[PDB]
């Protein structure tokens, strides 16, 4: 999608 | 004589007044603080209406020598000691359902305005840029974002957000909630996704859009250990309350890029300057002065519903008469 | 040798490319008017891509020799003298369905905006506006209304409005619609009350939205007559077509108060500047460049679906392959 | 409701 994954999960 | 009852926090009565007028004497303070209040109010007063500018806590409260009730004028409490309030026998009351589709209404036109940057857009043609070409079209407004399949997660799934949920299907968002306190089958009764933790929320929303109240365990819920949860890229709604979101680490997050965007109409030192506080000039922010809930009719409501809720105080009985009492349970 | 297929007002064709490499001469001419194309492109060229910013007069399409396709990247034709490119064998498509849900939630955005005046607040906040207590926040943020119970007029029933239609029944709008093309069934089909004269239409609408084609009829259907019409205090959405609103009426309507707020995305006159035409700094005025449709996708979307809609024309035949061809009837 | 009557109807 448009948005990425978190900086830290 | 009548009991005294004193706006603390502004000099306007003129919609209460035909409802006290034979009950109560009526007096206003228009104060900012504790301080700022003649001594006669502190010694005399029953009844208090009071909204947001104002924070009272166990000091001040205990000045007071007759008070036996404060009616908040409007929805949050945060910034009364409720606690404490009820310790020296005064009932605190709120006004929680006048503006519940006007703050939703807002929010909606908060959220909008990331996605489809019309504030922005604007901003740039009052500051003479020229839009000639399909380029410069797409260079202008770059960012704009299709909304359907996007998702929009809800912090707080009260009344508000309730309201937000209903609205958000309209467009496409796939809507999920996180909500510690509510009951199970909310999310099935109104067809919603639910999430059971808040770093769940954080990492599948695009959107985050915050309508909880502020309590002792949810001061700066979005710090810079749960700001990194969020998605890359992702949009900040904020019309709850300020002392939700750490506004330093919003702000680096602004400027850093992993937050695309920041809607907000509460800040935590309020009234909101774009020259003071840490969120000092931080690129893709909006900002709105506690105007979330305004409406000509939601502010006659509300003001209404105060009136009467120090009318039923007066003549009625504690806690009994009282229609929307916050502190039952430390009287 | 290939066909040429030009890029009219444009110099960008990095998305068309892959669909275009091995059937046609990709040319591009960036021209504002039919006076910048090069002579070699007038008398080659079989195939064309353009958007608004360039108008195709009778005049401008009988230099063309060897033209027999013109494709609309985007929604609306009306800058295409479309009976006139039919006489001389050119058939005319567009791209109807990419920005559709883009376009609605930007008006909704636009409607919202006007009603909570989100915009306004967040100009005033950058301006160095402080405000303080509750009686500034109604000061600065007066005008502000309750959206349940108000009636939002849609002009244009098509695919936009309908999906203005669906997002305004989430806030509590009345929905109403004027459209004289469609059959008898639409309001039932939708749930949506309908009358069948413009005038009815602004006798009984809180809120004015703009949906429908710029046509023969229609050209100045906000006049100085049709403005009075119009309620005491309403808000006019133009998302439509820049033609559809006399400016001049517009602005005396919002300097005396006749409309409370008006937000502009089309402009009779683009590019658009506040400094620059009838709308000389009328208050209440949000304006965006023609940015409503914009998106990432919708942009890559409509496209894709031109270079194909070229494609088509070229292998097979015209008007049998086509996809979106708009001018059938003139062939 | 906050709007009133057109102008001229
Ligand atoms: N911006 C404005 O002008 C304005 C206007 C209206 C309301 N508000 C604020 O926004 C809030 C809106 O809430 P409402 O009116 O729907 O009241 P509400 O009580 O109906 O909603 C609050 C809900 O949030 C939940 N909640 C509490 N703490 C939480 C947390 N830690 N994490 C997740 N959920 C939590 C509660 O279970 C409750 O159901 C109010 O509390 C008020 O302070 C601001
Ligand atoms: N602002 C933007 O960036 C942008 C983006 C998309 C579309 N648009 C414009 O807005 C319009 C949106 O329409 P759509 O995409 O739904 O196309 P559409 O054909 O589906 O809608 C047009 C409808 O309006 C009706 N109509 C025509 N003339 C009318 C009139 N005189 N009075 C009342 N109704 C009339 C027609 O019956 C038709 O059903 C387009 O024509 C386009 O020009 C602009």
């Amino acid at each position: 999608r448009r948005t990425g994954a978190p900086p830290a999960l | 004589p009548r009991p005294l009852v004193a706006l603390l926090d502004g000099r306007d009565c003129t919609v209460e007044m035909p409802i006290l007028k034979d009950v109560a004497t009526v007096a206003f303070c228009d104060a900012q603080s504790t301080q700022e209040i003649h001594e006669k109010v502190l010694n005399e007063a029953v009844g208090a209406l009071m909204y947001h500018t104002i924070t009272l806590t166990r000091e001040d409260l205990e000045k007071f020598k007759a008070l036996r009730i404060i009616v908040r004028i409007g929805s949050g409490f945060d910034n009364i000691d409720i606690k404490s309030a009820g310790d020296l026998g005064i009932a605190v009351c709120n006004v929680p359902a006048a503006s519940v589709e006007e703050t939703a209404d807002s929010t909606l036109c908060h959220i909008l305005n990331l996605y489809r940057r019309t504030t922005w857009l604007h901003q740039a043609l009052r500051e003479g840029t020229r839009v000639q070409s399909v380029e410069q079209i797409r260079e202008v407004a770059s960012g704009a974002a299709r909304i359907r399949g996007e998702t929009l997660g809800i912090i707080g799934l009260g009344r508000v957000g309730q309201a937000v949920a209903l609205r958000a299907k309209a467009f496409g968002f796939n809507v999920l909630f996180y909500d510690p306190y509510l009951s199970d089958g909310i999310e099935r009764a109104l067809g919603l996704q639910r999430v059971s933790t808040l770093q769940d929320l954080l990492f599948h929303s695009d959107c985050v859009t915050l309508h909880c109240g502020l309590n002792e365990h949810n001061h700066h819920l979005i710090n810079d250990f749960t700001v990194k949860q969020m998605r890359q890229g992702a949009f900040l709604v904020n019309t709850a309350r300020g002392g939700l979101v750490d506004e330093k680490a919003l702000a680096q997050a602004l400027k850093e890029g992993r937050i695309r965007g920041a809607a907000l109409d509460v800040h935590e030192s309020e009234p909101f300057s774009f020259s003071q506080g840490p969120l000092k000039d931080a690129p893709n922010l909006i900002c709105t002065p506690h105007a979330a809930w305004y409406s000509e009719q939601a502010s006659i409501e509300m003001r209404e519903e105060a009136a009467r809720e120090i009318r039923r105080a007066i003549t009625g009985r504690i806690p009994d008469s009282l229609k929307n009492c916050v502190n039952k349970d430390h009287l």
